[PDB]
DNA sequence: GGCTTTCGTCAACCCTTTGCTTATCTTCCCT
């Protein structure tokens, strides 16, 4: 059932975001929904503590069945119900925290601006999926939450094998010319 | 009255020590240098785990970067230079209420110990943990300001007095307690012998390829700047029940041994910071601690 | 009539090579743009633009995976945990042997401005990295384009970045067209509202996400218009090329 | 009650052999030394294999590195240099309770019986390995702190008493059982007659193209330091049923035969060592053995 | 009334194994 499963996070802390300092640091747990980036493939993650929540019949957790046949496009454009979408954006919400984050200073015109830099989880997640599909090996793989990521993120609860980051390592001069 | 922490309080590194480039020397030659290759090699042995009787029998073949010495030069040299940075008391992310009455209860550390202590562990040869053991003479050349010193023979387990370590300590007390920068190029030429294993820096890395992989720069064994750092900042030997010098770390903490000596005995970085912050009476000793734990620097969440 | 500094052989080893989430290795233009801003604000020789070229460059770890660094215990109130090994957030650490060239203009002779470039990379930290050495930096003059050519040559052996742009997205072009992606700006999403645990209390402060641009690394001898390897601060909270996109 | 080891405890290795270079040289001309080159030569034999004797009658072409005597030089000379390291109990990974537990269990080991297997391991010419077969004599310089030894015919199997060994051993086992280093300059010179056929350590190699690929240092034929260092700790006369000297291994394991003489039977290492930091007194060649273990190291936890 | 310590809570993968680029060079001319 999805209401189910909507409702099951919601009674627990119930984050549904688009961009996150979590993967920068696990301590940190700044969850931020950018509306205008959602679109028809954009992959979605979502916290919990511990990444808690019940499976369905075919073992999956809330974050499977969001993300595929673009489920989550489909309660955000309400295909599936107005209430739905009501339970979608309970869910879809802007914490804030700015400890154990990157905090830089970027010119915004005879001025600066402190920017604190979080990763896209779509960037993440599809990137992982798309790399690993359009067999593109020029990259690194990290596991984000550490031994069990389940505190740290849905996504890096369930795709344990680590996330596909490019190799942006440039050429190198060779010294003997 | 009681002037808590700030949450994200936040110090910078300012023992900035650069890669170990290895080379390979005689002592005849010392200026012979040719930078020891990482080399590959595949290893048989047997498997031996503490929950393994049963595939004991079976063999174990492992790939493994190793490093070793070319069989005509006897003597490991060892590359980097220190740089020392003043202002050790600015943070960059703490709010300037805590940290500065952190500073003002900070001018009366004795920097020359900490300076002392620092330049001692540059110059005894404790950034060479285990390829220090096995050298028939050990040499550091550290040149600063263009002058150079070269020590023999420092025993690293305790820091005795000596005018060569201490003068430069006085010019390294110089820039921690005040302003600037000072930078030491250090040469450590190490009477390994003939064809002797050089132990660089092995990295944290998931490699299926290699099971043990070093740390090279262009192929060049090299040590890790942070592994150079933990040893010039292994200095504190005023915790409690205190043998033998550990990194300055906020609770005192090697992880290597599993052990904590500053933790839970209100002897860390924080308790003492507190303490020096809300007006407590400081020792001397914890004083040189939350110093060279602000010359280390690092983010303290609370 | 442009003016430059050069920088040759920054030897940087620590260089935190998490340039975001999904690029590890060579660190943006942003991060050099933020160098440039950085001595405009401690020498006072306000910079332009900044064109770095990475003739070495090496991340710690294998070829598939970065080498984590061993966290240190520095958190306050997890003691009687810091027996064990503290728990490792993902930042890969990578060394570099960068050369920089610096827009700048300047009043004075080229001794006093060489002396305040090398009294602020002294201090300077590329990257989240110690500058390990560098050679003296020297300036050179872009009178005309055969000058600005002889300040681009000037900078040999590195390779520069030069833009290439966003077609569709970042992974797509990347498999097909095989250019490197890095932070060319960031995209504000939320006020903070929260100005008790930041740097400054009165800049005002922005969650961001990074954008970024797709790039290629050829040498600086081969690239035609040194504007096209000269990154800068643009007015979109981004950085960009002077020459805009490598063609 | 039990003390559980670290998960994470280790020791480093004490016995620090390097690479065994091999040269020609004559039982009257040492001082003649040419090294001993590794060739490549293309051999076809027969088929063999243990199943499919259909393809019996063809041809088996393998590409094989050999290493040879030169036809006017009818000695091998085998170089290397051992390095006996002290402080065998510090565990660089597990210091602490258990690892400094099983220093004090371990304080009256005979160090003067293990230091004399292994310099008579070194002495007897075990670290040569196939290359004594057919070796008409096989003397063995021993130059410690300038201190030229020699030994002539010494027996492998068994541990006979002379003086010699135990001349230098004296100075291994102070080494051993305290701190410092010692440092064995070894050359083997082995009358294998005029154009034998040597027997270096072998390459492990999963790309093939080669079946036998011999360890080389710049093209010379040479040993791997992992080979003599098994040789040298060859010293383990204490296995249930114990007939020949076995390499010292936390299980007693050795991997041709396929067996383990020391697993399944409580007498591994990992059971010892529990006992003896548990204070159950272990015998004298018991903690011998915990002892060698720790001078070859390893790591026992988990 | 927080506050700091330690113990209990919640999990579960599909992986792949080098190039990215690839270096700053003589015609006229007359002194």
């Amino acid at each position: 059932m999805i209401k189910e499963m909507i409702e099951d996070f919601i009674s627990k802390g119930g984050l549904i975001f688009t961009h996150s300092g979590r993967y920068t640091n696990t301590n940190n747990s700044c969850f931020i929904f950018n509306k205008n980036d959602i679109g028809v493939d954009t992959k979605v993650d979502m916290y919990t503590p511990k990444s808690a929540g019940i499976k369905n019949e075919e073992g999956e957790n809330l974050w499977q069945v969001l993300n595929k046949a673009n489920m989550f496009y489909r309660i955000y454009s309400g295909e599936l119900g107005e209430e739905l979408q009501y339970l979608l954006k309970s869910c879809c919400t802007a914490k804030e925290d700015v400890t154990t984050l990157p905090q830089i200073y970027f010119k915004n015109g005879e001025g600066y601006d402190i920017l604190v830099p979080i990763g896209n989880a779509h960037n993440l997640i599809s990137g992982t999926e798309y790399l690993w599909e359009h067999k593109y090996y020029n990259t690194f793989t990290q596991k984000l939450g550490g031994s069990n990521p389940q505190n740290c993120t849905h996504a890096c609860n369930k795709m344990r094998g680590g996330f596909k980051q490019f190799n942006c390592t440039p050429p190198q001069v060779e010294d003997n010319y | 009255t009681k002037l808590k922490a700030p949450a994200v309080l936040a110090y910078s590194r300012k023992i900035n020590p650069t890669n170990a480039l290895m080379f390979a020397v005689n002592w005849s030659d010392r200026d012979n240098t040719t930078a020891v290759m990482v080399g590959t090699k595949t290893v048989a042995g047997t498997q031996s785990v503490r929950g393994n009787p049963n595939d004991a029998d079976k063999g174990n073949i492992q790939t493994v970067n190793f490093a070793n010495l070319p069989h005509n030069k006897n003597t490991l040299l060892v590359k980097y230079n220190v740089k020392f940075v003043g202002d050790v008391f600015k943070a960059e992310l703490g709010g300037g209420e805590y940290s500065n009455t952190l500073q003002t209860a900070l001018e009366n550390t004795d920097f020359g110990t900490l300076a002392y202590r620092y330049v001692y562990n540059i110059a005894a040869g404790r950034t060479l943990w285990r390829n220090r053991v096995g050298a028939e003479s050990i040499e550091t050349v550290i040149t600063v300001n263009d002058q150079t010193f070269t020590f023999s023979d420092l025993l690293v387990n305790e820091f005795d007095e000596d005018v060569d370590v201490a003068e430069i300590a006085d010019m390294v007390a110089g820039v921690l307690s005040g302003e600037g920068f000072v930078t030491l190029k250090v040469e450590h030429y190490m009477l390994l012998g003939e064809g002797s294993e050089v132990f660089p820096s092995q990295e944290f890395v998931e490699n299926s390829k290699l099971s043990k992989q070093l740390f090279d720069l262009n192929g060049q064994a090299a040590m890790h700047d942070q592994k150079i750092g933990n040893a010039i900042r292994t200095i504190d030997t005023w915790y409690e029940d205190a043998t033998t010098p550990i990194a300055v770390e906020p609770y005192g903490s090697v992880v290597r041994n599993g052990v904590a000596y500053r933790a839970g005995n209100k002897t860390d970085l924080f308790t003492l910071m507190d303490g020096a912050v809300n007006g407590k009476s400081l020792t001397e000793e914890d004083q040189m601690f939350v110093t060279a734990n602000l010359i280390r620097g690092g983010v303290f969440g609370g | 009539m442009r003016k430059f500094i050069i920088v040759k052989n920054v030897k940087v080893d620590g260089i935190n090579a998490k340039s975001s989430d999904i690029t590890v290795g060579m660190p943006p233009a942003t991060t050099f743009c933020g160098l440039g801003e950085t001595m405009s604000i401690k020498t006072g020789i306000v910079v332009k633009a900044v064109s770095y070229g990475s003739v070495k460059f090496e991340v710690r770890g294998s070829r598939f995976n970065t080498s984590v660094t061993k966290f240190a215990w520095q958190d306050r109130g997890n003691g009687g945990k810091a027996n064990n090994n503290s728990p490792i957030q993902p930042k890969p650490l990578a060394d570099g042997v960068f050369t920089l060239c610096f827009e700048v203009e300047w009043e004075d002779c080229a001794e006093v401005l060489v002396d305040k470039v090398t009294n602020f990379i002294n201090t300077a930290r590329i990257a989240g990295g110690t500058i390990a050495s560098f050679n003296k930096p020297f300036v050179k003059v872009a009178k005309d384009a055969e000058e600005l050519a002889s300040v681009k040559n000037a900078m040999m052996p590195c390779y520069v970045v030069v833009d290439c742009g966003v077609e569709v997205n970042i992974f797509e072009d990347a498999v097909n067209r095989k250019l490197q992606p890095m932070v060319n700006g960031y995209k504000k999403l939320e006020k903070i509202v929260d100005n008790k645990h930041m740097r400054d209390k009165f800049t005002p402060a922005y969650l961001a996400t990074p954008t970024y641009t797709m790039i290629g690394y050829k040498m600086v001898s081969n690239v035609d218009n040194f504007d096209q390897a000269l990154w800068q601060y643009g007015e979109n909270t981004k950085v960009k090329t002077i020459g805009g996109i490598y063609n």
